[PDB]
């Protein structure tokens, strides 16, 4: 498929979202409110990026 | 050193550093199904130090 790079980009982003989630949960286990704030904030941005790339894919399906 | 080919998939702003951590996955992640990743951290203070975390071995030899 032509837009197969969109499939790649998506998984790369989903991977970063997974790291940031791992760290956020690690930070919750460690009870590090400063690192909770830092990671949770950057996880919103990463997840929105992911959301945007998925919208683009749904477009091609149509 | 590092003899592999990587593609940066993200970075995180670390606390108490203007140097963000780089998140890298194998260039062959998609072509060969490679799982391998590494995290790279430089220190603004300690000039020559470089901290890398490798997760997972590669499912291929290193290329030319
Ligand atoms: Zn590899």
């Amino acid at each position: 498929g032509a837009g197969a790079a969109l499939r790649q980009e998506i998984e790369d982003k989903q991977l970063m979202v997974n790291n940031l989630t791992d760290e956020l949960q690690d930070a919750i286990d460690e009870a590090n409110p400063a690192e909770i704030a830092n990671t949770s904030q950057q996880l919103r941005h990463a997840r929105a990026d992911l959301a945007d790339l998925q919208r683009r894919f749904a477009v091609l399906r149509n | 050193g590092d003899l592999w080919t990587w593609r940066k998939y993200g970075q995180k702003d670390i606390l108490g550093s203007r140097f963000p951590r780089g998140y890298y996955r194998c260039a062959y992640k998609f072509t060969h199904g490679c799982k391998a990743t590494k995290q790279v951290q430089r220190s603004e203070t300690d000039s020559n130090m470089l901290a890398i975390t490798y997760l997972s071995e590669h499912n291929h030899p290193r290329p030319t």
